[PDB]
């Protein structure tokens, strides 16, 4: 269990950054759980034997506010490695404060979904800063020290109130799908990934259902997935990709 | 461990084997070289 958490957290994607139509390509291992603008300072640095930088994969712009692992999963995982990303220049990248604010809005949405009483809002600005720093400085211990409490639910309940997930289909150019979904069925048994898809997105059941670069069995309990295969934003970002 | 958890763990180790471990040293080496080329 704890090993799954770490394995998710430390996931890397090998990436080749090539300048759009002399600059050598630039290679980097990207953290799956982070955001491009955070980890690509050195890529921007490097592509400056030139006289506002943005990224694109095979025609699609890569958006600042998605996790890197999701973008790869959805857009490039069908292709061979390294991820081939094209670097582009503007003549005139959100702030770290802007990213932190997006991140925290996401955590807050996830919190309001999971708990009857908002745990995140009972925390101190100290703890929120540690959540962000934990993500930004790639420190699993510091982040999970706080994130632990966000993953608690009262023992009598068998799971969160609602599971925070977002389902992506084919391209980030289509909006992701969300709706209230409980981890436990009326009969009392645990809902599966299969149950979630069957409800929220019946056409995924030909298709690949990818979470953090792997394909869980559909029979996998959703509550556990939520606790273990969420991104740090506390969401399950799920890709539905055409085979193969 | 139930079959599905075994599955997730296996697939995450395999994933790391293919993606992170394969590329770490060669990307580091390439960057050493890149930095050595920037000295002209």
């Amino acid at each position: 269990d704890k090993d799954v958490l770490r394995d998710v957290w430390f996931g890397r994607i090998p990436t080749c950054f090539t300048l759009y139509q002399e600059a050598e390509p630039y290679y980097l291992l990207l953290p799956r759980v982070s955001y491009l603008t955070l980890v690509t300072d050195k890529v921007k640095k490097h592509f400056q034997k030139v006289m506002e930088i943005w990224f694109e994969y095979e025609g699609t712009p890569l958006k600042w506010h998605y996790p890197i692992g999701l973008l790869f999963d959805l857009l490039a995982s069908s292709s061979a490695l390294p991820w081939n990303i094209t670097v582009h220049f503007k003549s005139f990248c959100p702030s770290k404060d802007a990213i932190e604010a997006h991140f925290m809005s996401c955590m807050k949405e996830a919190d309001a979904l999971k708990h009857k009483s908002q745990v995140i809002n009972e925390m101190q600005k100290k703890d929120h800063k540690q959540l962000w720093m934990g993500l930004q400085n790639d420190r699993f211990d510091q982040f999970w020290a706080i994130n632990r409490k966000l993953m608690e639910y009262p023992a009598e309940e068998n799971g969160f109130r609602y599971i925070p997930f977002r389902i992506y289909q084919t391209t980030t150019e289509r909006p992701f799908i969300q709706k209230l979904f409980r981890p436990v069925a009326a009969d009392g048994q645990l809902h599966t990934l299969g149950d979630l898809l069957k409800e929220v997105c019946p056409s995924a059941i030909k298709n690949q259902v990818m979470i953090h670069g792997i394909e869980p069995m559909l029979e996998t309990p959703l509550q556990w997935l939520s606790e273990h295969l969420s991104y740090p934003d506390n969401f399950l970002h799920i890709s539905i990709i055409p085979q193969p | 461990f139930p079959r599905w958890k075994r599955h997730i763990s296996e697939q995450l180790r395999r994933r790391d084997r293919l993606q992170r471990q394969a590329f770490e040293e060669i990307i580091l080496q390439y960057n050493k070289l890149l930095e050595k080329s920037d000295l002209h």
